[PDB]
């Protein structure tokens, strides 16, 4: 039943129904995310996770859409990339310079997700 | 890419490099086991510590490879392999005006061939290396704790060493001489966990 | 403020108590005490009403004062604290 | 003539190109007796051939330098000798042999 | 079975008292991410941590305390251990279990999931 | 692109000879170097009159580290603990609750000068300028237990210096 | 395994005695040199107590490597490279006796 | 230097150069300690547009080092690089 899906050009085999950042966990790739939480329904509201699939015009929310067969999710490509730095850019367009002051500072995946991505 | 930001990288050299490196690996397969160049253009040739002495050799008496300056012998030591010191050689051929990187493998028994003959330089290094990791280098002309402590124990720049040591120094007047006692911290050297939860670097990703 | 002991308490609220032999370390030296409490200094500073409903605090001087912070005054009964200086803002009734 | 070579220890040799045919002669021999299939042997011998060609040809000991590219004609007899003592040394390790072990699992993984 | 106990120069007391803990260590509940639990770490057992008379630093006498020791698969740990003698526990590697998620679920029809707040 | 150092052959010329012996004899080369160090005597001494007079210095300058205060008087200090983190010596000890107005207020803030590089990392970490090294070089103690700083110690340094430290960060703070 | 320098045991152990011959004669020398006050009965307790210390080897790699440990410590020890207080340091002195009872180590502290 | 003629003279006939010329000591071409305040300028990347970091990520284009031979699974002969050339002896001063 598992359906042959690509990442980065790695073949990998989930099971239907898979969303593309499970694929992507699969082969060891952690697609950077802030609302999508493993125990919690997916939301796509934080749009953090957009990642790009080969031949697709748009790029998809890899927390919700889920895999289909034969698709090469690009996790490290431009649009992914470009994607990740306008949502972080949003999301601390508003955020309240309070690192110093902020009990979350030094393990807040805003900070992490900002210095890396 | 471009810009000032990205360091400018020059593929003629990569190129050379590469080239000798097939060069030496074809000369020496008996020993030579793995040859690299990294992106800055840094040559590394991987030689079974059996070949210490003669690839060496051949690195620096043959008229195309003239790397006469052992440059710095240091280990590093990595405890996840079986053979957890690696003892890398750094030459330079004046030459040719490049730099090679010879990198072995050994364990904490097995002995280690001395290049002294090849390079005199080899001496203190490898006594360095005897003293801070443990490595023993057979037939050294004089092997022996060159940066410790005389009477010290262990070897220091192992990474099961802790970094305080287990024993201090003080001056004891009931015996009217330095004492060592065991190690007494007044403010324990603070461990500070740093390593961020998120991957920096996709290029050196392991696959699991 | 002085402990009854005799060994003024800091702005840490820290004073050797009478049972702890520590306190011997002041016998003929003075234990260093900064005679400025923060808290009761910002206390005296007046609070500032601003109509605008955000306003924000660089604790004065720009580049020589802390990360520029918005405080919003919706609260009425409580008054806008800057996070860094703690100055206190209101907004006018 | 030369006064001195510059390079304190080295000494200016009257017959550098005698001396050089010589030695280029006895590293030919040397690599002779080496396997033909050896890279060594093969690579050697074609760089003695091509200095032992251009010292016979040019007679002038500083346009031989030039030629060479060796430096100083006193160091190119200094190479020579090394290569010849490497010669032998090779001759006893016949480094042309396979691979004497494959290294123990990840030996040479970076990063752990 | 290599015994470099008597190479390593470690004082008796910390070769045979020491209990090393074989373990991945667990994600940080605060973050997401799972970079820092992907290899095998050793530690040893924690000690009596005293405040300094003066000035109220904590102090130690433990000398491996601080000691943590990276390693790419257990055996290797298990391996190091035996070498230095030390007695170790090892803590087999939990891995989360792959979880079905829908966001349909979300808006379904007859079901529990169905939620009531986006 | 190189040049020869010493490389020089002496001219056999009876003259050149002649003069070589001459400097040999009359030892000539040595009252040479002796008028070098005679005018030497009748220079002006470099010595500054310590502690009259002192050594030119920068603004930029290390010294003492201090505890600065906002203008209204608050401690500056929010309790980030970063210079705790960036301090290449492991120097500063700081331990913070909230105080009783809400603020993170540190309740111990040590820094051992005994151990302490006087790198200025501190300084340079803090995004309130709080702990800033002051200009002071000539704090030397007596008893090792005073060169432990305490909070107290700092926020009476910073008290004390607080002119000078101002001043010269307004003249320095552009650069940074 | 390449043995370091004994293929088997009882090599090790030839070593292991001419470095006990070696240590037995040179202590009362030593007591003399450094002006110990320890006996030269006290030195040749301790030496044979630090031979018997690792009396539990079974490799003769790790035997070798301990002689050859051992042959440098009496090298410095010979060539007065060590000072008095390095051949003070073996007779811990000024080091209390830490207790092996477990109501003792009860009433000393947490020490598991 | 505040020094009388006859000593300046003195001492510049035992040095045997004009040392008045270039006297060790500084008095007045030290540049005044307090200065202007100045403005740095900004970088090559102090921009609105077209500074997406993923164009200047120089950290992350870093590769792992090519594997140019392992031994798991006529060519001419080839220097490390080309050979050094002879260095050229200075013009301004050959011979110290
Ligand atoms: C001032 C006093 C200084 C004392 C210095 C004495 C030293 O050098 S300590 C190093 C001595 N270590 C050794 O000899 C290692 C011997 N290793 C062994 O395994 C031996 O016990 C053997 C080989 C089993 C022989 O055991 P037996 O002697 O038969 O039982
Ligand atoms: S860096 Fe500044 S604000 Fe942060 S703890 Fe240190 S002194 Fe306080
Ligand atoms: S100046 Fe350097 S040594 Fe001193 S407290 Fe700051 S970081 Fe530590
Ligand atoms: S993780 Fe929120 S949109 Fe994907």
């Amino acid at each position: 039943n598992l359906i042959e899906v690509f990442v980065d050009g790695q073949s990998v085999m989930v099971e239907p129904g898979t969303t593309v950042l499970q694929a992507c966990e699969k082969v060891g790739m952690q697609i950077p995310r802030f609302c999508y939480h493993e125990r919690l329904s997916v939301a796509g509201n934080c749009r953090m996770c957009l990642v790009e699939i080969e031949k697709a015009p748009k790029v998809v929310a890899a927390c919700a859409m889920p895999v289909m067969k034969g698709w090469n999710i690009l996790t490290n490509s431009e649009k992914s990339k470009k994607a990740r730095e306008g949502v972080m850019e949003f999301l601390l367009a508003n955020h309240p310079l309070d690192c110093p002051i902020c009990d979350q500072g030094g393990e807040c995946d805003l900070q992490d997700q900002s210095m890396m991505f | 890419d471009t810009r000032p930001t990205i360091r400018p990288r020059n593929d003629v050299v990569h190129k050379q490099l590469s080239a000798f490196g097939q060069y030496v690996a074809e000369i020496l397969p008996k020993y030579v086991q793995q040859v690299q160049v990294s992106c800055f253009n840094e040559l590394e040739i991987f030689i079974h510590p059996d070949g210490v002495i003669p690839v060496l050799t051949f690195l620096r008496d043959h008229t195309n490879a003239q790397f006469k300056s052992l440059a710095d012998l240091t280990a590093v030591d990595v405890p996840t392999r079986q053979n957890r010191f690696e003892i890398v050689y750094n030459l330079l051929s004046l030459r040719f005006n490049s730099r090679i990187r010879v990198k072995t493998y050994t364990d904490e028994l097995t002995p280690i061939e001395s290049s002294v003959t090849v390079y005199k330089a080899a001496n203190w290094y490898e006594r360095e290396i005897w003293d801070m990791f443990g490595v023993f280098f057979a037939n050294h002309p004089d092997l022996r704790r060159i940066l410790t402590d005389y009477g010290f124990e262990g070897h220091p720049f192992r990474k099961d060493f802790p970094l305080s040591g287990y024993v201090e120094l003080r001056y004891d007047d009931e015996v009217k001489r330095v004492v060592a006692e065991p190690v007494e911290l007044a403010q324990e050297f603070r461990k500070f966990d740093l390593n961020s939860p998120w991957e920096a670097f996709p290029a050196y990703r392991q696959p699991p | 403020r002085t402990s009854p002991t005799g060994e003024k308490v800091t702005h840490t609220g820290q004073a050797y108590d009478d049972g702890d032999y520590r306190r011997v370390r002041f016998s003929d030296r003075q234990k260093e005490v900064n005679e400025n409490f923060a808290i009761d200094l910002i206390a005296e500073q007046p609070v500032s009403e601003v109509g605008s409903r955000v306003i924000s605090c660089d604790g004065g001087g720009g580049a020589l004062g802390h990360p520029r912070v918005y405080i919003n005054l919706d609260k009425e009964t409580k008054t806008g604290t800057c996070g860094y200086c703690g100055l206190q803002f209101r907004q006018p009734h | 003539l030369k006064k001195t070579t510059g390079l304190v220890g080295l000494a200016v040799c009257e017959t550098p190109h005698e001396r050089l045919k010589i030695l280029y002669t006895k590293i030919l021999d040397v690599l002779g007796q080496i396997p033909k299939n050896a890279a060594y042997r093969k690579y050697t011998e074609q760089i003695t051939n091509e200095k032992l060609g251009m010292v016979k040809a040019e007679p002038d000991v500083k346009k031989l330098e030039e030629q060479l590219q060796g430096g100083q004609i006193e160091e190119v007899i200094l190479q020579a000798e090394n290569e010849l003592s490497l010669a032998r040394k090779m001759l006893r390790w016949k480094p042309w042999e396979p691979l004497v072990e494959e290294p123990p699992a990840n030996q040479w993984k970076w990063p752990i | 079975k290599l015994d470099i106990t008597t190479l390593t120069g470690v004082p008796e007391e910390h070769i045979k008292t020491r209990k090393v803990r074989i373990f991945v260590p667990a994600r940080n509940n605060m973050q997401s991410g799972v970079n820092n639990t992907k290899k095998w770490k050793m530690e040893f057992d924690t000690r009596e941590r005293w405040e300094n008379p003066l000035m109220g630093w904590s102090s130690t006498a433990d000398p491996l305390s601080n000691l943590v020791l990276t390693f790419s698969t257990k055996e290797d740990a298990v391996a190091f251990a035996e070498k230095n003698g030390w007695s170790f526990d090892v803590e087999e590697r939990k891995v989360p279990k792959p979880k079905s998620k829908s966001y349909g679920a979300n808006f379904s029809w007859n079901k529990r999931t169905r939620v009531s707040t986006k | 692109t190189y040049k020869f150092v010493n490389m020089r052959e002496p001219s056999m010329d009876m003259k050149s000879v002649t003069d070589r012996a001459a400097q040999t004899l009359l030892w000539t080369e040595l009252v040479r170097g002796l008028g070098m160090t005679l005018s030497y005597l009748f220079r002006e001494p470099a010595t500054i009159n310590y502690p009259f007079e002192k050594g030119p210095l920068s603004p930029r300058f290390r010294g003492e580290h201090a505890l600065r205060r906002y203008p209204s008087g608050e401690e500056r200090c929010i309790a980030c603990k970063l210079c705790e983190a960036v301090c290449p010596a492991q120097a500063i000890t700081i331990e913070a609750e909230p105080r009783a107005d809400g603020s993170r207020r540190t309740t111990r803030y040590d820094i051992d000068m005994t151990k302490c590089i006087y790198c200025g990392f501190c300084q340079e970490a803090c995004p309130v300028d709080a702990i800033v090294e002051g200009p002071n070089f000539e704090f030397s103690t007596e008893t090792h237990e005073e060169l432990l700083y305490n909070k107290e110690k700092l926020l009476n340094n910073g008290d004390k210096w607080e002119a000078e430290i101002a001043a010269n960060i307004q003249a320095d703070y552009l650069y940074r | 395994v390449k043995p370091i320098f004994s293929r088997d045991m009882n090599e090790a152990k030839r070593r292991v005695r001419e470095l006990y011959r070696a240590w037995y004669r040179e202590v009362p020398n030593t007591v003399h040199l450094f002006q110990l006050d320890i006996s030269v009965k006290q030195g040749r307790d301790k030496v044979r107590e630090m031979f018997m210390k690792n009396a539990h080897v079974t490799d003769p790699r790790v035997v070798d490597l301990l002689v050859i440990k051992g042959k440098m410590e009496l090298e410095e020890t010979i060539n007065v490279w060590k000072q008095r207080t390095h051949i003070m340091r073996f007779f811990h002195e000024t080091e209390a006796p830490r207790p092996t009872d477990f109501l003792s180590k009860f009433y000393v502290g947490h020490d598991p | 230097a505040s020094a009388t003629r006859v000593i300046q003279l003195l001492r510049n006939w035992a040095s045997g150069r004009d040392l008045q010329a270039k006297l060790q000591l500084r008095y007045q071409e030290i540049s005044k300690r307090t200065q202007p305040p100045p403005k740095l300028p900004v970088g090559p990347s102090h921009k609105l547009s077209n500074n997406y970091y993923c164009t200047r990520d120089g950290r992350r284009e870093a590769m792992p080092p090519s594997i140019v031979m392992s031994s798991q699974k006529e060519k001419k002969a080839v220097t490390p690089a080309p050979p050094i050339k002879r260095w050229e002896l200075s013009k301004d001063q050959p011979y110290l």
